[PDB]
């Protein structure tokens, strides 16, 4: 069966290697989480450093893409990096080209389509990523989407990915059914960033440090990632409710 | 076994085969020795003929007025090699107005191997080459392996048999070094050194081949009734 | 480096079949059900909006797509794959037809070159054929009303009604009952929603299917006013509301 | 080369040619025929730019006759006239273009008609019962005009093109030593000897 | 582009794509070759599971290269269009830079070129196809015939045969082939190439095709009607 | 199966079968490490000796990249050098374009994506090497490791090839006992006692000893090769601790 | 590295065949059948659609029958888009004689051309071959009315009359059969359908499961038409036969 | 307008005797109406006891001599060492400088 | 499969060793050289007696001062011969001299190994390169598709090449006459060759310094070889 080896049909009309590449997203152990706010979209990823030699700063998972985009990883590191550079080239050029700053879900749309393919092409494998974009969009308001191997992409209310993604998205379908709305009825992002926390403990039944934990944060015109320091004000105040 | 059709491919114990397949065509070639002291550096060549009938395979080939080779394995590829080594040679002349040093000499043709070994639809070269100089900083020989592998070295030897000079190398090691202005004695140190690599036969007057460069000798070869001398 | 796949991954067996398209089919069985009904007055193509995750937004996933102004797609199969045909047959349309013409194509011909691409991943160098089927409806001047199914092999042909994927076989025998040459547009859409119904398992609403027709003109559509000969889109996808207020009256 | 004449009468076409090759002060050569056989009822007259006159020539040769081969069968002469516009229209917005002016003259065995085609270096391509290319139109077209009739035999033929060689023999400032007179019918071609 | 080495050495050093092009040819139509005194005569079988064909418009076995050469084959038709074309280009172009047409075996070898590099090039197959060349050198009367195959070997014939059933054939001529004393007329010649035929083809109905080559680009095809005059002689003189 | 048998393929379990083959000839090479310090990085390695024949100190494995980076790798020498020979056209690059040299993180993924590039197809062969590099810049010192899979990260310290255990062990106690900080001429007699304790796993043959460093005050930022007084005296030091 | 996968669609068997041109025809003969006649004063094209649905839209339809030139038409056996790829090459190299040549492109130059393309595939290219026969319906003013087939080898020949697809066996001996020289447009019609009509793996012949075109001198003297017949004129021909 | 050409005056001098032959230069290099240097040798051994002075624009010269020293070089390595002749160095030369004929050497050479 | 340059365990190529089997059923090649010239002769082998012999060109001219005898695939020697003849005039134009036997033999040796995934495969046949020169004199060179040549006082190749090198070893000696030579060629194929030799089945050739290289006539073979039998007779 060559036809598990590259990207053609096997008799059931299926494609392995994408099969075995969304294996390869859950490598890293790594679960991801996001939101939208009313002013803001939050997205916030497990860091697990296991190794003490590591320079614990040179461990992320999270990309700046442009001043407006950020972008987190489910994947192995190279595959997250290559496909961090070519979002990063993609975004760049938009602007060139077309006069304004490319929207997250028209990015999204075109990693998917790069996704697509390798699905199709034989000579290039899938990446063992999936993208999740985030963004305050001018047009949309605040933006989540998100890209997979089989070159799949959708907007979504709020996300989750990684091993325990099934948890922590039922734990989000049954807050939204509660609250009746499509966001986090929040003002600041902060407050945001402490609902993401906190739904993810529940979830996940586990508790966090400053340092177990990665913040990315979009606003109106700019996307910045928290420093431990940030998150440890964050996780005081969730200590503190 | 499943993992040596091509060079492109790693063995679940992390070797690649049609490299080392490449490395043996080296171990079937004919014996050849290099060594040197600090003001020459000789190599010494046993060549094979294909019957009594035939020329002797020449060995040795002549990269620049200060630099030249040894070859053992496929011909051919050492043709391609010391070609290409004499334009690098060539290069640094025309260019910088500068003799090239063995070092880099080294560097060069390890690269150029090298890129033969990680890609589709080539091949590994397959021969072994032994490279003496005599540069700015003083005499030279080289071991190039078509691995890429290059390495510096007093003296050596390669081929079939090529552990019996080695070793008696490695043994007059301290001898032979010091072996400093004279030619005809460290050419002797190094026809004795093949020699420990011979059986069933000894050097003929057109079965051995010797060439030498150093302080104020330009790389020049010796075969026929000039080796005479040295039997 | 490079593409060193320069030749075909798809080739006959020695009983004449080509694998890969027969194996893409395949892949079209299991998706999703979608279909065409042909009026006088117009063309109808729906599908089901099967999502995801109810965490998804699936108006941000549109099923069916505006080709030109006069033709929209649909489908059944693999997903990613219709996104960049759509890209390309958008693309196409202009290339090789608008910036010649200086009009849209007709149909048929749009549809031509769809198939053209298509059959062109089943004998091109280190590709896979697309794993689709593809619904076209449209209207053009000449030839009027039209839709039009395309598969992965390439091929094309016209129908007054038909449907493709999970449940086709059904539906297309609901749809040899129902239809006659005599159906205003009204009448299609109503037959669409009524065949739809009995492929689709969980919920049946205006939110959970995607239906779009190829009508009359949209001058509220066309953005700007003053040339008279310039009327619209005839392409309309219809609104959640706009789907739930027939199916009242189902 | 310079002097290229062309009569269609009822039953052929006549080519006349000039002979001369000059160069510089010195006409190299007396006898020169400035024609190729294309088809054994077809025959191209020719004349230009040094060097590029006969190169084109023998290429449209070569083409025509590897057709010939191939199909087993003789092109038209309009099909032929048409090729060879279609060559020269080409190389006129080449990088250095032919600069070669010609006629073709043919017998067309299906219609059992002649056909004379006058086609110059652009690639403009007419039908004519009579043509001329250079200078030589300046004196010779006025002159048929007024000699020439559509029924006339190929005998009245050769002196109505007498006539065109007397004139340009009178007026014209270079000796162009004469002209090959070649006649093109249902028996394919042949040159008259003495002209 | 296509890259693949589909021509190579076995280890009993056979080129087996080679070889199995020759079994192309073997499964072929017969056609044979005879060079007379004065001239050459092409000789083709046409299969006769074949009825309904129309023969005005159907593909001749033997083809004009110039008009003094001529070109037969056994093995795939498709592949020897490619060779015929080829052949009748480099014939126009020999006479524009050589001005002289080509002589038999310059032809020859130039389509013997073309066969053999399609045997040591990637991404190519050889061409399924051997030929029988023949005809009359510029201003020279000595008759000339020669054969080609896959390989892109080529050498002179007296006579000789290829396709199917080619070794019967080629066994007749054999022993009825004197080289002290070759077929002295065009008649004498056209019999012996027709007989041969009849060792293998069935009636000479709509099966034979005879093309004589004389000097001077004199070359014509036979028709049913002679070719069936040197069948009916032929037999009754058989009936002994 | 045979899902190891082409590079790029994804195994049923999502993993590049021939990138993980390529760990083992890395895995088989000498030892190499390197020290974060201060305000700079030291690397060392351990080059077997073969024979009496190798001249000493005239077979060097540490490479320089511009004139502030230092490379040294365990695995396949001459993929190593393939390389470091890209990481020089990436660095000309970068300062032909941006004047500045290259930033070291900016460095580190310029390799990352070249060595993740050769896991992408079954046209090449993933790199045979795990290559420690790093250097000072205008946000300070940086020490990496990057694999044959592409990945790569920051280092406090570093080690790779046959004593990558007993070096990682070893590299452990300093981080542990010196959270304040490592001065550079320290990390340098680190270095060599770490070597020669690594060399434990490696130990039929003797080896020879090769260190270099960048600090800011000790080299000027600069990437300069140990050697004489500074070496001899670091060996001593190591010397001492084995016994 | 890729040769692994390479299937090597232009190699030889040991038996000196193509194995890709060898299936091709074998996908080829479960194709509806297709059938040439032709006659002194006109041709006939006639082929069966593979099995029709009842709301397939059978007027808006061209599967079989193709449209070269305005003397020229072709009937497709095979897969139909493989055929379309070729037919629009055939369509420009007709264009491309016409504009060179200021003449209608004769008929064997056209499909001697088509079938060096499909042949080039069988040679070079590592690609599969075109898995379609063709059967050439067409007039020139030198061998006047022609019909060839051409197949997924590049192989043409001549015909009078000639099957392709499903059941030619069948066909051909029943052509070979009623066929004369001497014969009309309107008898060939006649024998066109009569032959699908007892080679048809259907229960019986009907309009909707037809395509047919002729090319006769129909037209004002001396010059000629094609006619693809509507679905109702081949209801009407079908009844005039009485095979309805 | 760029003018790749320039004068570097001097001049060259070759006499042919029944067992030598002489070729002699001035040392002088000068542009225009100044001097550059004083000396500045224009006529080279070049191997094989051939002797070249390519006179006019010195760098085209320097640029040719610098070529036909390449080429004894290499003759040596293609031919096992053997003696270029001089009427061989001459025909050399020759494709030496038509290979610019379309933008020449401009200079005047003897050897 | 597996690539067209890949390396045995025995660190040889097997496309270049594969095509050395198909070297050994070619038709016998024999080269002699002495201090008067050197004699190339080879095995014609009709594969049918219909076939006319002297259309089979086994025997080549390179240069004026340069023959050429070949074994194996015959048909891969035409580019091999094109190559040679274009290296030794182009060679002529560029030092207006005659081109080294050594030099040119290297040079069609350089197109051996240029095969791979360039052509497809190596090529199928071993040429024996003769000629002289004013440095090196009379010269044999046996040139093989591993792009190895070697100088030869006599060798044969094809078929019958092991008897008739065991032959030649024999028989050589430094001061053969050119004579002598041509019959010692006859002879050693008249032992391998199958069918009977004759003037028709067999051809001769030889390069001298001072009319260069000439094929025999079949009439002055036929001669020889009648003087041989005479030589044979006669003891
Ligand atoms: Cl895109
Ligand atoms: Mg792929």
């Amino acid at each position: 069966g060559y036809d598990r080896h590259i990207t053609i049909f096997s008799p059931e009309g299926r494609l392995y290697q994408v099969e075995y590449a969304f294996k390869a997203t859950n490598q890293t152990n790594i679960n991801s989480l996001a939101v939208r706010g009313k002013d803001c979209t939050v997205v916030i990823s497990q860091k697990k450093v296991p190794d003490k030699l590591l320079d614990p700063t040179t461990v992320s998972y999270i990309f700046c893409i442009s001043r407006t985009i950020g972008m987190v990883v489910n994947g192995p590191i190279p595959d997250a990096r290559n496909a961090a550079l070519r979002a990063k080239a993609e975004a760049a050029e938009f602007r060139y080209k077309y006069g304004y700053d490319m929207p997250c879900d028209v990015l999204a749309k075109r990693m998917a389509n790069l996704s697509q393919i390798y699905t199709q092409r034989a000579y290039m494998r899938p990446l063992g990523v999936i993208l999740t974009f985030v963004s305050v969009d001018e047009e949309l308001g605040p933006s989540i989407y998100k890209t997979d191997p089989a070159g799949y992409y959708v907007g979504y209310k709020a996300t989750a990915t990684g091993p325990k993604q099934q948890e922590i998205t039922t734990n989000l379908e049954n807050h939204f059914k509660k609250s009746k709305i499509d966001h986090i009825n929040e003002e600041s992002w902060e407050k945001v960033v402490e609902f993401a926390i906190t739904h993810m403990i529940d979830a996940l039944g586990t508790e966090f440090s400053k340092n177990d934990l990665e913040v990315g944060v979009a606003t109106k015109d700019k996307f910045f990632t928290l420093s431990a320091e940030n998150i440890e004000e964050r996780l005081v105040a969730i200590a503190e409710q | 076994n499943n993992y040596d059709g091509d060079t492109v491919t790693f063995s679940p114990t992390g070797r690649l085969f049609q490299v080392e397949y490449a490395l043996e065509a080296i171990k079937q070639g004919s014996v050849t020795v290099g060594l040197r002291s600090n003001t020459h550096a000789v190599l010494v060549a046993l060549k094979r003929n294909a019957d009594e009938l035939s020329s002797y395979q020449k060995k040795i080939i002549k990269c620049d007025e200060h630099m030249g080779l040894s070859l053992a394995g496929l011909a051919p590829d050492a043709r391609v090699l010391s070609n290409y080594l004499r334009q690098q040679c060539n290069y640094s002349s025309l260019v910088f107005n500068r003799k090239l040093a063995v070092e880099r000499a080294g560097h060069l043709l390890c690269d150029k191997a090298q890129k033969n070994t990680q890609s589709y639809g080539g091949r590994p070269y397959g021969v072994g080459l032994l490279i003496i100089g005599y540069d700015k900083s003083g005499a030279h020989l080289l071991e190039f392996q078509p691995s890429g592998n290059v390495t510096e070295l007093y003296g050596t030897a390669i081929g079939a048999r090529s552990q019996g000079a080695k070793t008696y190398l490695e043994r007059t090691l301290d001898t032979f070094i010091k072996i400093d202005g004279n030619p005809d004695e460290l050419i002797k140190a190094g026809v004795e050194a093949i020699s420990q690599s011979l059986r069933d036969e000894s050097l003929t007057v057109d079965n051995l081949s010797i060439a030498i460069v150093g302080k104020d000798t330009p790389f020049t070869i010796y075969d026929g009734e000039a080796v005479a001398k040295y039997i | 480096m490079t593409d060193r796949y320069s030749f075909s991954l798809t080739t006959f067996s020695p009983s004449g079949k080509l694998g890969q398209i027969d194996y893409a089919l395949t892949a079209v069985k299991q998706g999703v059900t979608s279909l065409g009904i042909k009026a006088t007055n117009g063309v109808v193509i729906a599908t089901e909006k099967k999502s995801s995750s109810p965490l998804a937004m699936s108006e941000t996933l549109s099923k069916v797509s505006l080709l030109t102004p006069d033709i929209g797609a649909v489908y059944s199969g693999m997903g990613p794959d219709y996104r960049v045909l759509v890209d390309k047959s958008r693309k196409v349309a202009h290339t090789s037809y608008k910036r010649i013409y200086g009009e849209y194509p007709p149909t048929k011909l749009l549809v031509s070159e769809v198939a053209k691409i298509m059959q062109e991943a089943t004998q091109s160098g280190g590709v896979r054929p697309f794993g689709v089927s593809l619904l076209i409806a449209g209207h053009d001047e000449f030839n009027g009303f039209s839709l039009y199914q395309v598969d992965p092999s390439g091929s094309y042909f016209p129908w007054k009604a038909t449907a493709i994927g999970k449940g086709s076989v059904a539906a297309k025998t609901f749809l040899e009952k129902r239809w006659n040459d005599e159906l205003e547009l009204e009448d299609a859409i109503h037959i669409a929603l009524l065949t739809l119904k009995e492929s689709v398992e969980g919920e049946f609403n205006g939110d959970t299917i995607e239906l779009a027709i190829i009508g009359d003109e949209n001058p509220d559509l066309l953005g700007y006013t003053g040339i008279p000969t310039d009327k619209g889109p005839r392409f309309r996808k219809l609104t959640s509301q706009e789907i739930n207020d027939r199916l009242e009256a189902l | 080369m310079d002097i290229i004449l062309g009569i269609r009468v009822q039953d052929s076409v006549i080519l006349a040619s000039s002979k001369a090759v000059t160069r510089g002060i010195s006409v190299l050569k007396d006898s020169d025929d400035k024609t190729r056989q294309l088809s054994p009822h077809t025959l191209m007259s020719f004349a230009g730019e040094a060097g590029d006159t006969v190169q084109f020539a023998e290429y449209i040769q070569a083409n025509i006759q590897l057709y010939s081969i191939r199909e087993d069968y003789e092109l038209s002469p309009q099909a032929v006239s048409s090729f060879v516009r279609q060559e020269l229209a080409k190389s006129i917005r080449s990088r250095r273009p032919y600069q070669v002016n010609v006629l073709i003259g043919g017998y067309d065995k299906k219609k059992n008609k002649p056909e004379l085609y006058q086609i110059d270096y652009l690639g403009t391509k007419v039908e004519l019962p009579y043509g001329a290319h250079g200078y030589s139109g300046f004196y010779t077209f006025s002159l048929l005009d007024h000699h020439y009739r559509p029924d006339m035999t190929t005998e009245e033929g050769l002196d109505l093109l007498k006539l065109c060689v007397q004139e340009l023999e009178k007026r014209m400032p270079m000796d162009f030593k004469g002209v090959i007179v070649k006649i093109v019918d249902k028996d394919g071609i042949r040159q008259v000897d003495d002209f | 582009g296509y890259d693949r080495a589909l021509s190579i050495f076995s280890p009993d050093g056979h080129i087996f794509q080679v070889e199995y092009a020759l079994e192309a040819v073997k499964r072929g139509t017969c056609a044979v070759g005879v060079k007379g005194k004065n001239c050459v005569v092409l000789g083709c079988e046409r299969r006769s599971t074949l009825k309904l064909q129309d023969t005005r418009i159907t593909p001749s076995k033997v083809s004009k290269i110039d008009s003094h050469v001529v070109l037969s084959f056994s093995g795939l038709n498709a592949d020897s269009r490619i060779l015929i074309e080829k052949a009748r280009v480099e014939a126009q172009s020999h006479r524009l830079t050589l001005e002289d047409p080509v002589t038999v075996e310059y032809l020859t070898r130039y389509v013997a070129g073309v066969q053999q590099r399609y045997t040591q090039s990637g991404g190519v197959r050889p061409f399924g196809v051997s030929t029988l060349i023949a005809g009359f050198d510029p201003r020279d009367d000595e008759p000339k015939l020669y054969q080609t195959e896959p390989s892109g070997i080529y050498s002179s014939w007296s006579a000789q045969t290829i396709g199917r059933n080619s070794k019967t054939v080629r066994e007749f001529l054999e022993k009825n082939y004197d080289r002290k004393e070759p077929p002295a007329t065009v008649e004498e010649c056209v019999k012996l190439t027709v007989r041969s035929l009849l060792e293998v083809v069935q009636t000479g109905a709509k099966n034979i095709e005879i093309t004589v080559v004389k000097p001077d680009s004199d070359i014509v095809a036979l028709s049913s009607e002679e070719i069936n005059q040197y069948v009916t002689q032929i037999e009754q003189e058989k009936q002994e | 199966t045979g899902y190891d048998l082409s590079n790029s393929v994804f195994s049923p379990d999502g993993r590049n079968f021939q990138v993980e083959y390529a760990v083992k000839a890395v895995e088989n090479g000498t030892t190499s490490i390197g020290i974060k310090c201060n305000d700079g990085v030291v690397f060392a390695v351990e080059k077997l000796i073969t024979s009496k024949l190798l001249v000493p100190q005239k077979n060097v494995k540490i490479q320089v990249v511009d004139r502030h980076i230092g490379c040294v790798y365990s695995g396949l020498i001459p993929d190593g050098r393939h390389l470091v020979n890209r990481g020089r056209e990436e660095a000309a690059s970068f300062k032909k374009l941006y004047k500045t040299p290259i930033p070291i993180p900016a460095f580190a993924d310029r390799l990352g994506q070249y060595v993740q590039a050769h896991t992408l197809y079954n046209s090449v062969r993933p790199f045979g090497v795990s290559t420690i590099f790093g250097g000072v810049d205008k946000n300070g010192a940086h020490l990496y490791m990057l694999e044959p899979s592409g990945s790569y990260w920051g280092y406090k310290g570093a080690a790779t090839g046959k004593g990558r255990q007993s070096a990682k062990a070893e590299l452990e106690k300093l981080v542990d006992h010196h959270p304040e900080g490592l001065s550079a001429r320290e990390a340098v007699k680190q270095a060599a006692k770490i070597i020669y304790l690594a060399h434990e796993d490696n130990k039929e043959k003797d080896f020879e000893l090769e260190i270099s460093w960048c600090s800011l005050s000790e080299t000027n930022g600069l990437h300069k090769f140990v050697k004489g007084d500074l070496l001899q005296e670091a060996i001593d030091f190591a010397q001492k601790e084995i016994n | 590295g890729s040769r692994r996968y390479d299937s090597r669609t232009t190699i030889f068997s040991p038996e000196g065949r193509l194995y890709q041109v060898e299936y091709a025809l074998e996908s080829i003969s479960h194709a509806g059948t297709a059938i040439g006649i032709m006659a002194s004063d006109g041709i006939v094209l006639a082929a069966e659609r593979k099995v029709t649905s009842t709301l397939l839209e059978q007027d808006t339809s061209t599967e079989k029958l193709y449209k070269l030139n305005d003397k020229i038409a072709v009937a497709v056996a095979g897969l139909t888009a493989d055929a379309e790829i070729l037919i629009n090459t055939a369509r420009i190299h007709a264009q491309n004689y016409l504009k060179t040549y200021n003449e209608d492109i004769p008929v064997e130059i056209l499909v001697r051309r088509l079938s060096d393309i499909k042949q080039g595939y069988t040679q070079h290219g590592g690609l599969r071959p075109f898995g379609v026969s063709f059967i050439y319906a067409g007039y020139d003013d030198r061998y006047g009315y022609q019909l060839y087939t051409s197949n997924p080898s590049g192989n043409y020949t001549g015909w009078k009359a000639i099957s392709v697809g499903a059941n030619t066996s069948a066909a051909q001996t029943l052509l070979q059969m009623d066929y004369k020289d001497d014969m009309k447009v309107d008898d060939a019609i006649e024998l066109a359908l009569k032959t699908l009509s007892k080679t048809t793996d259907s229960s019986a012949l009907t309009y909707d499961r037809l395509e047919f075109a002729t090319i006769r001198k129909g037209a004002n003297d001396g010059e000629v038409y094609q006619k693809i017949f509507k679905p109702q004129e081949i209801k009407d021909i079908l009844v005039k036969t009485g095979i309805t | 307008q760029f003018n790749p050409y320039g004068d570097n005056g001097g001049t060259i001098l070759g006499i042919a005797g029944e067992d030598f032959a002489v070729l002699a230069g001035d040392t002088r290099n000068i542009t225009d109406y100044s001097i550059n240097s004083r000396y500045e040798p224009k006529v080279f051994d070049c191997g094989d006891n051939i002797v070249m002075s390519a006179n006019g624009f010195a760098a085209d010269g320097d640029a040719l001599v610098k070529r036909f020293k390449n080429s004894v070089k290499w003759y040596h390595f293609d031919h096992n060492d053997k003696k270029l002749s001089i009427n061989s160095a001459a025909r050399n030369i020759q494709h030496l400088l038509y290979g610019k004929r379309f933008f020449p050497y401009y200079v005047h050479t003897i050897i | 499969d597996r690539g067209v340059s890949t390396f045995s365990p025995e660190g040889r190529l097997f496309q270049v060793e594969y095509s050395l089997e198909a070297i050994k059923l070619g038709s016998t090649a024999i080269g002699i050289a002495t201090k008067e010239g050197v004699v190339l002769g080879v095995e014609k082998r009709a594969t049918s007696p219909l076939l006319e012999s002297d259309s089979i060109e086994k025997i080549v001219e390179i240069d004026r001062h340069i023959g050429c005898a070949m074994s194996g695939l015959t048909a891969d020697a035409r580019s091999m011969i094109e190559h040679a003849r274009t290296a030794a005039v182009t060679h002529n134009l560029y030092y207006d001299e005659d081109i080294n036997v050594e030099s040119l033999t290297q040079s069609v040796c350089d197109l051996a190994l240029r095969f791979g995934e360039l052509m497809s495969r190596p090529f199928g046949v071993a040429l024996l390169i003769a000629g002289h020169d004013a440095d090196d004199g009379y010269q044999l060179f046996h040139a093989e598709p591993s792009g190895t040549f070697y100088r030869y006082n006599a060798k044969a190749i094809g078929s019958g090449s092991e008897g008739a090198q065991a032959e030649l070893l024999n028989e050589w000696h430094s001061s053969l006459t050119l004579k002598e030579a041509e019959l010692l060629v006859l002879k050693i194929l008249k032992q391998v060759m199958e069918e009977k030799l004759d003037e028709n089945n067999a051809q001769l050739s030889c390069i001298t310094k001072q009319d260069g290289f000439k094929i025999y006539d079949n009439e002055k073979t036929a001669e020889l070889i009648k003087e041989l039998k005479e030589k044979e007779a006669a003891e």
